[PDB]
RNA sequence: GACGACACA
RNA sequence: CUGUGUCGUC
């Protein structure tokens, strides 16, 4: 049961990523969408975790939201 | 706007993974990765009181895996060797210090 | 023994005395060489077992075997004398393997026999066969044709997927490496046909009597007459050879200085568009004897069959001329004494050069229809746009319109509304459940639309077999008899979704409603009359779409301009509405899976098949791969209903308009025009029915090549043998139409191959015993037809054969089928994938459509098509729909007999209306 | 409803006609046999500015090297090289080592050098 | 019939 | 984008 919630949270992660006008670059958005796609197309619970934490590293590299 | 961020934070505090909360805590207390974690990582440490707990020598605990510094950078772009960190010569710099690590 | 050595020194005679005893002194009768025979008993293009051959072999220097065999047979005196008496006439032209007739005594006494000279190992018939009837795990005489001719290496096949087209497209190069050989074959066949005419030899030319080195042999089916008059019947050879003339590109050397593959490409004049004299010279060089008047242009044809013939020739004849001369032609039309540059003609890759007729310089002003036809050409757009060189794709770039290319991103779909909290609450999405959410709204970066448009790189020039197409068209039109058609006026047309994209540039000022309301009825009809005499090229804006899928590929939908659809609707609405409004036929479009629809459709497919086993298929990249000749065939089959409304010139101008508008038009992907090599533009008005016509064409072609390529000497029936005889005869003889046998073959198909064809997705109910004896087609007969006609490869992992009847089609229109019980009335039910249903439920396209205000109607349309899950034996499948109904009731509550809280709604949508 | 769209199409035609009623086009049509030339040659022969899209460094190396490259049989002088972010990229920043630091699709724009 | 929605190609 | 079916007002 730790794959459906992971895929859905990856979807909401890519959504909140684009919501910050991150789509205004080539490398960053290409890598982000590759992460999201390889999360969705995954079945393993660990690779999805690694790509999730990489997406979260992307989200925290900027300063749009830190400590609610 | 804030609804997506709220849902994301709730269902990140619902997954409850080790590396996930590790990254979230480090980003809460200042440690921000200057790039995307590859699978060569750079992190900023806005202080030193919350740094003694994470790195010690060539060992670096981050992303639930091991990292290893290769050279440390400071604000004025000097190579701070890792035995300079002490309780006396601390306020002689701007606290954001770039740590350049590597995988196993 | 000594007899064998004498046999060797006697077969040698004048050639090299270093032959290898391949087989034995007796006839080695090597098995399974595909013949092309036609006599009073057997007919077809099949793979009979040879018995008379003895394929000796000479070895090259250094004791290395070489690709050269002497086929020593055991002929009789009669045919021996016949062959000698028709070979002494032709002993001068090059395309004659030196038959070298002689005698010996191979029985102990008094036995005559022949011994050939340097033909090949494998035959031209084997080349054509192994290229047509392609098997992914049986192509043994195709891993040798490609190897023994330096085209590739042996280890190229250990690479898995070596044979595919839509992946590993270097096989195109490995095949095209045979182009010079096939061109030498064409040359030699011409130096043979003319050598026969100028020497008086009347007879027939077949494929298995040539050889890859170009040589010819088996000169027995001829007969001698007064020299100077004899004509060879060369329909079969050219017809069966055609489909590989554009698979090996036998005309890749006419683009050179002295037609060799070393000199630089012809520095063609930029300002030359006619090319009709060069076309006549191409025909006089390669098809000097193809016995039917070939017009370089297609405007000088006689009927749709002449159009198919001439266009099928030109689709190969126009791979030589530079791609910088096709597309529209332009002229300096003056308006008020100001030079306009618009289209006063068109150069088609197949239909030749066609010129407009309502063209006139020195116009004092312009009207609405004139402004439309002007601002719709790519002429004024590509004449003032910056030259473009796009290195991201292969399609011929034309002109960047703006000053910077535009990238567009594909957003990700919403997720996790309260219909996932409830899904995880009500015992779903737990550890390894029977269902798992496996349908997402995937996302793509900026460089997606152009990399997806680049998938037209799989569309190639294709020269279909014309003597077979000119019969498949009749069978298809028989499949289309029960529909009425014909041109309709403006007032009689009906338009739905009047607020869609009106195409480029028309989308810069409004939707299609704007133009349809601005133009008057007289103006629309005058534009239609004008387009029935003039050719109008248009532009299709190809943009990305946003939908859910189980893959991560992008979906690019195209929107044609409005001046194209506005006329195509008047042209085709009658026939399309008639196809939609009829039930019980083959093409099932306009059906309704509700109210016993699925059950009645499946019964009509089970109509009266004797020993039934269902089937199914899918064409990979169907739209990106459909050849231009098959698209033109579909256009002509759709236009065949016009016989009392428009003359031949009117209908030819309408076909040319359709081609220039939807087949090979200007596509604006991004901010720059491109040349669309072919395929079916999604925004076409008639694409869902052109795909049906193409579907029936592929199925009938598979049936023809399964009933011909079967060994007629192994057909226990006494009627199918004669039906196959007359099938081959109506294919490659009797240039006219044979309504008798067309009717009888259509009846045979309807009785033993019950198709069910909604666009691009079909299910069949074939007689299993016949499809096992080879009297009809199978997946092994669809894969091959695709590989040599549509230039794709149909993997057997997406094609299902159902050996049972109780359980219905595994998947038709993405729905499953479960034979259910409705009160002692066992009927069929369409049920979908529960993963897809749960995905559609949880997610939503974009966040304005969260089910918060009045959007429960979104969730009712999911249980309307997810009801039969409740009747599945797996309890979780039923719990899918029960969870659906529970949360639909909770939605109805929090929002406070069409009440969607009780299941007495979905139960009614599957029992007949009354 | 009708005058607006008619004026739109008319002024659009007469506007793309400003950069179309030049002398190079009249020169190339004065050479044709019957005042009729194919469309695919009009921009390729008379358009006074080139736009080449470039996905990576290898195609750039052999398509737009130096400053003067020859496409469509003419000299082209390069100005305003830009990348996928609509960001100006100097000719020095396009190097093999720095190629993984800039956007993949570039847009090089040249002018017809007489 | 007008509008919106969902599903299939 | 082209259509096909199925639901909701006037
Ligand atoms: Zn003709
Ligand atoms: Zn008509």
């Amino acid at each position: 049961s730790k794959m459906s919630d992971v895929k859905c949270t990856s979807v909401v992660l890519l959504s909140v990523l684009q919501q910050l006008r991150v789509e205004s670059s080539s490398k960053l958005w290409a890598q982000c969408v590759q992460l999201h796609n390889d999360i969705l197309l995954a079945k393993d619970t660990t690779e999805a975790f690694e790509k999730m934490v990489s997406l979260l590293s992307v989200l925290l590299s900027m300063q749009g939201a830190v400590d609610i | 706007t804030s609804a997506m961020q709220t849902m994301l934070f709730t269902m990140l505090r619902k997954l409850d993974n080790d590396a996930l909360n590790n990254i979230i805590n480090n980003a809460r207390d200042g440690c921000v990765p200057l790039n995307i974690i590859p699978l060569k990582l750079m992190v900023v440490i806005p202080d030193y009181n919350t740094y003694k707990n994470t790195c010690d020598g060539t060992t670096f605990t981050y992303a639930s895996a091991l990292w290893e510094i290769q050279q440390v950078v400071d604000a004025d772009s000097k190579i701070v060797q890792l035995s300079e960190i002490s309780m006396d010569n601390s306020p002689n710099l701007a606290w954001p210090l770039i740590v350049t690590a590597l995988r196993a | 023994s000594a007899d064998a050595q004498s046999f060797l020194n006697r077969v040698c005679g004048v050639s090299a005395a270093r032959l290898t005893p391949c087989g034995t002194g007796t006839s080695t009768d090597v098995v399974y060489r595909a013949f092309d025979i036609y006599n009073d008993k057997v007919a077809g293009f099949a793979k009979f077992l040879k018995t008379n051959c003895c394929r000796f072999q000479e070895k090259d220097e250094d004791d290395n075997l070489i690709d050269s065999y002497f086929v020593v047979k055991r002929h009789t005196f009669s045919n021996y004398q016949h062959e000698e008496t028709i070979y002494n006439l032709l002993k001068d032209c090059p395309a004659v393997a030196k038959h070298d007739f002689f005698k010996f005594r191979i029985d102990g006494d008094m036995v005559p026999h022949i011994s050939r000279q340097r033909l090949t190992k494998y035959t031209m018939a084997d080349l054509v066969y192994a290229l047509r009837h392609f098997d992914e795990g049986n192509c043994d005489t195709l891993k040798e044709i490609l190897v023994t001719y330096n085209c590739c290496d042996d280890d190229y096949f250990n690479k898995k997927d070596w044979y595919d087209f839509v992946e590993n497209p270097d096989i195109l190069r490995v095949y095209a490496n045979l182009g010079e050989r096939v061109r030498q074959a064409l040359l030699k066949t011409v130096q043979f046909c003319d050598a026969m005419r100028n020497a008086g030899i009347v007879g027939v030319l077949t494929l298995d009597n040539q050889d890859l080195n170009g040589n010819w042999y088996d000169f027995g089916d001829f007969i001698q007459t007064t020299p100077g008059s004899g004509v060879p019947v060369v329909d079969s050879y050219y017809s069966l050879l055609m489909p590989i003339l554009t698979l090996t590109r036998a005309l890749t050397a006419e683009s050179h200085v002295d037609t060799d593959l070393t000199k630089p490409y012809i520095k063609w004049d930029l300002l030359k568009y006619d090319f009709t004299e060069e076309r006549l010279k191409l025909f006089d060089r390669y098809f000097k004897y193809w016995d039917q008047t070939y017009h370089p242009n297609c405007v000088n044809c006689l009927d749709d069959r002449c159009i198919l013939h001439c266009a099928n020739f030109n689709v190969l004849f126009s791979t030589v001329f530079p791609p910088t001369s096709f597309g529209p032609l332009v002229r300096k039309i003056f308006v008020d004494g100001v030079p306009f540059v618009v289209s006063t003609g068109y150069h088609f890759r197949e239909l030749g050069v066609v010129h407009n007729q309502d063209v006139n310089l020195h116009s004092s002003r312009l009207s609405f229809k004139e402004l439309l036809v002007y601002a719709a050409d790519p002429a004024m757009h590509a004449a003032s746009g910056n030259l473009l060189l796009d290195k991201r794709t292969t399609c011929f770039s034309v002109a960047a319109l703006t000053n910077n290319v535009a990238f567009q991103t594909v957003k990700p779909g919403n997720f996790n509304k309260d219909f996932y909290d409830f899904a995880v609450s009500k015992g779903f999405f737990k550890e390894g459940s029977s269902v798992e959410l496996k349908h997402f709204f995937f996302a793509q970066d900026g460089n997606a639309a152009i990399s997806d448009y680049d998938y037209y790189r799989y569309n190639l020039p294709t020269m279909c077999d014309i003597r077979q197409l000119l019969f498949v068209v009749e069978v298809v039109d028989k499949y289309f008899d029960c529909y009425d058609g014909g041109c309709i006026n403006a007032n009689q047309v009906i338009v739905n979704n009047l607020d869609k994209s009106a195409g480029f540039p028309f989308n810069k000022w409004g939707k299609a409603r704007l133009y349809y309301d601005s133009m008057s009825y007289e103006d629309q009809d005058a534009l239609f009359a004008y387009t029935k005499r003039n050719v109008i090229p248009t532009i299709t804006q190809m943009n990305l779409k946003y939908a859910i899928s189980a893959k991560n590929r992008a979906r690019t939908v195209a929107g044609v301009s409005i001046c194209s659809t506005m006329t195509n609707r008047q042209f085709h609405q009658k026939l399309l509405k008639s196809i939609a409004a009829t039930r019980g036929a083959t093409v099932v479009i306009g059906t309704s899976k509700f109210y016993g629809g699925w059950h009645n459709m499946l019964k009509t497919v089970y109509s009266d098949v004797e020993n039934p086993h269902l089937m199914g298929w899918d064409y990979p990249k169907c739209d990106r791969a459909m050849p231009n000749m098959l698209r033109i065939m579909a256009s002509l089959v759709l236009a065949r209903k016009h016989t009392t409304c428009c003359s031949l010139s009117h209908r030819f101008y309408r076909l040319a308009n359709e081609c220039a508008q939807v087949l090979s038009e200007m596509v604006m992907c991004g901010g720059s025009l491109y040349v669309k090599p072919g395929g079916t533009s999604s925004g076409d008005a008639t694409t869902a029915y052109a795909n049906s016509v193409f579907n029936i064409c592929q199925a009938v072609t598979a049936n023809v090549n399964a009933l011909l390529s079967t060994d007629g000497n192994k057909i226990a029936d006494k009627y199918v043998r004669n039906l196959q005889h007359r099938l081959y005869e109506c294919l490659y003889r009797n240039r006219d139409v044979d309504t008798d046998f067309v009717n009888e073959f259509y009846a045979y198909l309807r009785k033993h191959f019950s198709m069910m064809i909604l666009s691009d997705d079909a299910v069949v109910c074939f007689n299993s015993t016949y499809a096992s004896q080879g009297l009809v087609a199978s997946i092994k007969n669809f894969k091959s037809v695709l590989y040599y006609q549509n230039n794709v490869f149909m993997s057997e992992a997406k094609c299902w054969t159902e050996t049972d009847l109780t359980k219905g089609p595994h998947e038709f229109c993405s729905q499953h089928t479960m034979l259910v019980k409705q009160g002692d009335d066992y009927v069929y039910l369409p049920y979908p994938d529960p993963s897809r249903i749960l995905g559609a439920g949880c997610f939503v396209d974009d966040i304005v459509k969260t089910d918060g205000t009045l959007m429960i109607e979104r969730f009712v349309s999911l249980a309307i098509d997810a009801y039969p899950l409740t009747k599945h034996p797996n309890q979780e499948y039923a719990d899918v729909f029960h969870l659906y109904l529970q949360y639909i009731r909770k939605l109805h509550d929090e929002l406070t007999t069409s009440r969607y809280w009780e299941p007495e709604f979905y139960e009614a949508m599957y029992t007949p209306h009354t």
